[PDB]
């Protein structure tokens, strides 16, 4: 421990930065609720999400239901002489994904750059402030990283501990990024990293693409899907004991009618 | 910045030296006040305010020191050196009327000879040679030699107003010859021979008295002679009858006379000089003589003139007085007073209205010259300025009348320092409150849990009065003397060599305490050191001074406080012979303070603290503790080492042959200093370890013989721990001043050289290579190792009268050297350009990682100055002290002036920054909350209305 500071350069930099930081986040979650706007849904497309929800959900359960209902419902749906899949066609857009190219951008796009515009908060902040030593973190550092850390005071035989104020907000980012989520919820949208990127539940779940494609491709789901009737097996209830009964009925009398 | 700055924290305080020949003419006397000194500066005071309007520094090792100083109605007339040059000066401004050189003679006595109406000439009368030159322009015409020269002295020349010029010879003993010659040419009229076996002296005795009356004493026969040079034949000798006949028995008697030059005739009045003190007013009309006004004590006299009347001071040691041996006490209450009175010539009348009466503070200061300056107004009151000179170094001026008798004093003992130290603050109130408080020896939980409480309960009762002192105010610093966050004011003490202590602060830069020493004669070795900080409590600061002569051989040692000023009750004896050397140990005992020791002639450690612990540490050192002396006569370097309790024993011995080299100057390595990195990075990424010897001294030694091309100057680095020379490096073509500086491991001397008119820069570096050693326990015995020496030179074209370079505490800053200039600018260069990795060639990996082209090229710029108004006329040397917070160091330049300062080695990392306006911030701040809330409620009726529509 060495280099007395003032009391005056903590109470005017490390406090206003914190505040500054904590206030830029939140004024950047209620901005994007703000912000937020419904995107138009058709009928058409409504139906189609409605059917492919019902589809989805006979592939899921379809153990409890009887086998002629459930051939029916699988009938209905492929129905070799008309079809419902087969007849109903919609507009096609014509696509432009390919196998090799989006394999590659599935890593490609990612999230790369969306550190930018933190960078421009930090050098605004450090613009602002030339020479100055806000804190020292004890972690030992490598002298390679004092040009990135101090950037703007000019010594060479002083540790790379001390920290300026650029790197002081850089690690006051990550630090409530945890804690946003805290006063907020689960769902919080306060990342003051991620400015730029949309991150939300999402609008309109259902999103078909290409109806056509994604109608075939869940009939040929469902004709791949085969039949076990989960209600065949009853005899394992037959021989058990029924004790839950007498479970809340004795703490079903201590409620009175009010 | 430093526009901005002008004045916050800096001051300059100006001085001169002593007082030699100040006259206090200038009838109008708006101001005026002219002072010459005895170092080859002459200054001019403000009679009203006391500040220096003009002041002119020629010279002072040897030469140009000012000899007679004569003063016209509005021009001064004086010659410097001893009678080679001589330059006018003027009152009204400042600058140079004339000038005029002289002949190859000594320099006796000049004064003026007025043709018929008013003086034209000035008459200056050498050994031998005699010469005349004119007063208003400058004109040599009148010159001639004189019958008799070789067994012939001439002084007291005098002059009268009707156009013949005198001339008095006395040899020492044998004749009188006194001779005269016209004024409108060279023309020796005639000559006067007269015998007198007892007139030895007339530098300063006989005067010329009445219209050239030549009168002598005499105390073998107690006779007074008395002969005319106009007129008569022979002397007449006077019996002293009718006044008290008491001449002092070892004592030469001398004659006050007074003769105003405008006037063309002269006055029948003159003091006697009696014994110690012994002054009396007698009047000679022709043949009788007139005494009056016995005066008994009058330990000083003074005349003075203004118009057809004089006046003479008289100062008494009255105010209950007791007259001891040779000094004055007075017995009320302030004691050592003394009072002025004037009195008349023509008559022995006394003035009721003048009566001056001041007493000094400083026992032992006697008066030893005063002026006088009277001054008609009204029509029936006289007014006169005394100024008395203390007997040390001290000025003072004195009303006629006023609420003070003291109107400015002016200290100038404090142009000439030897030895200057600083020392901190005792401590805060509340900070010593609290460091109380936390002291526990011994206790349990439940006594800290308590304390704690307490503490807190007084913390409470400590804000709730500081809020009801905002409430209400909504609706002598010597005792005080307290701490900050950041210490920058401190106390520092100045030692002069005519042995007057002074203490004077940093930040206000006022005369707080100033002791007078017993008795010290010129050149004395003085040091000065701090035993005991601060810091502590239990007890009171310790400062030790050590002090010694050269001609008898007397060392003493005082312990005084730096902080009051009062010295404790403890000092040693000191026998034997005179202290060659001290040497002060880190180790502390007794309570919180240091030890030292001292060396006698006999070979023999004395230690200052005499405690049993104190020994007993000692002893347990034992063969730890070394010294080595140095000599420049003899040129004998040695080593001696403690042996058990306390012997000498000779280990290692160098010798110097001194007819070949001569010593000079030896530095070494500073005793509060830490070094933060122990190594360097290197072209890759390869670390380069230094050599830092604690334990190392550097000697300078020149060539005795001087000529154009055979010079000889080296540098001798030997480890004061064993014999050893590490690195001798020597030059060819360099002489004259030499300046070393020692730092952590780089060197840094300057020289001069004759083959081509330059001053030379040679910096000196010692490194180790890659590897490290043990790098845990450095000592001198083992390390058989040779570091590398790296040598570079560079130009700089100044004459570099001081060097220093800036030491903080922990050493994280950068090093920068402060240079002195003869201009009194001071600037302060960085060390890493005068680097000695500086390749010749631009290499790649060089240029890559840090690093400038060499080129020896250093020029001043005029930005990189500390000193932007305020100037050193002589800077005798520069003091740096390191502050405490990181990068701030005190810069106190000493010589002729003080000037203090605070140099900022790499701008500011410390200090919150200047421009930083706090409206905008406080604006963001705001804003931002306000924008926060402004948003929610418009998300809070959009997340409605959504949900509603
Ligand atoms: C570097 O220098 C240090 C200090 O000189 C060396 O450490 C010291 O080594 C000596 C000799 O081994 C140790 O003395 C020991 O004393 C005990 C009794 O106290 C004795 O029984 C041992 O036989 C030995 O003589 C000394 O304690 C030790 N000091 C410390 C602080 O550890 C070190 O060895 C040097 N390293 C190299 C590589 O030269
Ligand atoms: C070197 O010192 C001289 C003084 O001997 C400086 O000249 C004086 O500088 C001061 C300020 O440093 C001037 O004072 C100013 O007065 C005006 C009103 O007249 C006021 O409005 C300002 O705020 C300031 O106080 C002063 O006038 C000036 N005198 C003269 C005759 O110029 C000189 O500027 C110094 N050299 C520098 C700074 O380079």
């Amino acid at each position: 421990p060495e280099l007395l500071l003032d009391s005056n350069i903590r109470l005017w930099v490390v406090l206003p930065i914190v505040i500054i930081t904590f206030f830029v986040g939140m004024i950047r979650h209620y901005v994007s609720i703000l912000l937020q706007s419904d995107k138009k849904l058709t009928q058409e497309q409504v139906s189609d999400s409605q059917v492919l929800i019902r589809s989805r959900v006979l592939r899921e359960n379809g153990k409890y239901i009887p086998k002629q209902s459930f051939l029916t419902r699988k009938y209905y749906f492929n129905n070799p002489e008309d079809g419902f899949f087969k007849k109903t066609k919609r507009k096609v857009v014509p696509p432009s994904p390919m196998t090799d190219p989006t394999m590659l951008t599935d890593m490609m796009k990612g999230n790369v750059t969306n550190v930018l515009p933190m960078i421009l908060i930090g050098g605004w902040i450090n613009m602002t402030f030339s020479g100055f030593v806000t804190t020292k973190v004890p972690f030992p550092l490598t002298l390679r990283f004092k040009p990135m850390l101090q950037q703007g005071i000019e010594l060479l035989t002083l540790d790379a501990s001390w920290v300026s104020s650029a790197s002081w907000y850089f690690l006051n980012v990550f630090g409530l990024r945890s804690i946003y989520s805290l006063i907020l919820g689960q769902d919080n949208a306060a990342d003051q990293s991620r400015m730029m990127q949309e991150q939300m539940t999402g609008a309109a779940m259902a999103m078909p693409a290409d109806t056509n494609k994604a109608f075939k491709t869940e009939w040929e789901a469902l004709e791949l899907t085969d039949h076990q009737w989960a209600l065949d097996d009853v005899e394992e209830e037959l021989m058990a004991k029924d004790l839950h009964f007498e479970g809340m009925f004795k703490k079903e009398l201590q409620t009175s009618i009010f | 910045v430093y526009e901005d700055q002008v004045g916050k924290f800096d001051w300059r305080q100006q001085y001169v030296g002593k007082v030699k020949f100040a006259s206090l003419e200038f009838s109008p006397g708006s101001k005026k006040l002219v002072v010459a000194t005895e170092k080859n500066v002459i200054a001019a005071l403000n009679s009203r305010t006391g500040e220096i309007l003009w002041r002119h520094v020629d010279k002072g090792t040897a030469e140009g020191a000012v000899d007679a100083m004569l003063l016209h109605g509005q021009d001064v007339i004086t010659v410097s050196n001893g009678g080679r040059i001589m330059r006018s000066w003027e009152t009204n401004i400042g600058g140079l009327n004339w000038e005029i050189t002289l002949d190859s003679g000594s320099f006796q006595a000049l004064g003026l000879v007025g043709l018929q109406e008013s003086v034209r000439y000035i008459a200056v009368l050498k050994k031998t040679t005699l010469a005349l030159h004119h007063l208003s322009s400058g004109h040599l015409k009148w010159v001639e030699h004189l019958p008799e020269s070789d067994s012939i002295h001439y002084q007291m020349v005098y002059s009268y107003g009707s156009g013949v010029v005198w001339a008095l010879g006395v040899v020492p003993f044998s004749h009188v010859n006194i001779v005269k010659f016209n004024v409108e040419d060279g023309e020796i009229v005639q000559q006067v021979r007269v015998s007198t076996p007892w007139l030895q002296h007339l530098s300063g005795a006989c005067g010329v008295v009445d219209e050239a009356v030549l009168v002598c004493p005499d105390p073998s026969s107690r006779s007074l002679q008395t002969l005319a040079l106009e007129t008569e034949w022979e002397l007449r000798q006077i019996p002293l009858q009718s006044l008290d006949l008491e001449f002092g028995s070892g004592f030469q008697p001398r004659v006050l006379p007074t003769q105003p030059n405008p006037v063309d005739a002269s006055r029948a009045q003159f003091f006697l000089h009696l014994s110690p003190s012994h002054y009396a007013l007698l009047q000679y009309h022709y043949g009788t003589l007139s005494l009056l006004k016995n005066f008994p004590q009058t330990a000083l006299v003074s005349f003075a003139t203004t118009g057809e009347k004089t006046v003479a001071a008289v100062m008494a040691c009255r105010n209950s007085f007791s007259e001891k041996s040779s000094s004055k006490d007075s017995l009320a209450c302030f004691n050592q007073t003394y009072t002025i009175n004037l009195y008349l010539v023509e008559t022995g009348r006394r003035l009721l209205d003048t009566t001056i009466t001041f007493s000094l503070e400083q026992s032992g200061t006697r008066p030893e010259r005063l002026y006088i300056q009277v001054f008609l107004k009204k029509d029936d009151s006289v007014g006169y300025r005394a100024l008395v000179q203390t007997e040390d170094h001290l000025l003072l001026f004195l009303q006629q009348l006023a609420g003070k008798v003291v109107l400015w004093s002016r200290e100038e003992s404090l142009a000439e320092v030897v030895c200057l130290e600083m020392v901190d603050l005792p401590l805060t109130g509340a900070q010593a409150e609290l460091e109380g408080e936390f002291g526990k020896k011994a206790d349990g939980l439940l006594g800290m849990f308590l304390k704690r409480l307490s503490s807190q309960l007084i913390l409470l009762q400590a804000w709730t009065s500081h809020l009801w002192k905002m409430f209400y105010d909504a609706r002598i610093n010597i005792d005080t003397l307290a701490r900050d966050e950041f210490n920058l004011q401190k106390m520092m003490v100045m030692v002069t060599a005519s042995g007057k202590l002074f203490g004077i602060e940093s930040s206000s830069g006022t005369i707080l305490w100033k002791q007078y020493l017993p008795n010290v004669k010129p050149d004395s070795s003085f040091k000065l050191m701090v035993q005991r900080t601060t810091a502590h409590f239990p007890h009171p600061p310790q400062c030790t001074l050590l002090v010694k002569d050269k001609e008898s051989g007397m060392s003493s040692l005082y312990v005084f406080n730096p902080i009051f000023g009062k010295w404790s009750q403890v000092a040693p004896p000191v026998l034997k012979r005179p202290i060659l050397q001290s040497l002060l140990l880190p180790v502390m005992d007794q309570d919180y303070a240091k030890v030292l020791l001292l060396i006698d002639d006999e070979y023999k450690v004395t230690a200052f603290p005499a405690t049993r612990n104190v020994l007993r540490q000692l002893h347990e050192l034992a063969p730890s503790i070394f010294f080595y002396l140095v000599d420049a006569e003899q040129g004998r370097l040695c080593g001696y080492r403690l042996r058990k309790d306390l012997t000498t024993e000779l280990s290692w011995e160098l010798t110097i042959p001194p007819e070949v080299q001569r010593i000079v100057k030896v530095k070494g390595k500073r005793s509060s200093e830490h070094v933060h990195s122990q190594g360097r990075v290197m072209g890759d990424r390869s670390v380069l370890y230094k050599s830092l010897n604690p334990n190392l001294l550097a000697v300078v030694t020149e060539s005795t013989d001087a000529h154009h091309e055979r010079t000889f100057i080296g540098i001798f680095l030997i480890d004061g721990v064993t014999g050893r020379i590490i690195h001798s490096s020597v030059q060819k073509k360099a002489k004259g001043p030499v300046h070393i500086v020692h730092s952590e491991n780089w060197v840094v001397y300057q020289y001069w050289n004759t083959k081509a008119r330059r001053n030379e820069f040679t910096v000196l570096e010692l490194y180790e290579g890659t590897e490290q050693y043990n790098a845990t326990a450095f000592s001198s015995l083992d390390r058989p190792q040779l570091p590398q020496v790296l040598q570079q030179s560079y130009i700089f074209p100044s004459s570099i009268s001081a060097m220093e370079a800036t030491i903080t505490e922990r050493g994280i800053t950068s090093r920068h050297l402060l240079i002195g200039l003869p201009s009194g600018a001071i600037l302060s260069l960085p060390k890493a350009l005068l680097d000695p990795r500086r390749p010749e060639i631009p290499t790649e990996q060089s240029r890559e990682e840090n690093l400038i082209p060499y080129s020896p090229d250093v020029q001043i710029h005029a930005e990189r100055f500390i000193n932007y108004n305020q100037t050193v006329s002589r800077m005798r040397g520069i003091y740096t002290a390191p502050s405490g917070l990181e990068s701030t160091c005190l810069v106190v330049a000493y010589g002729l002036d003080i000037y203090q300062t605070r140099v900022y080695p790499s701008k500011q990392f410390d200090v919150l920054k200047d421009d930083y306006d706090y409206v905008l911030i406080s604006s963001v701040l705001f804003g931002l909350v306000f924008a926060t809330m402004i948003t929610k409620r418009l998300a809070q009726v959009k997340l409605l209305n959504r949900a509603w529509r």
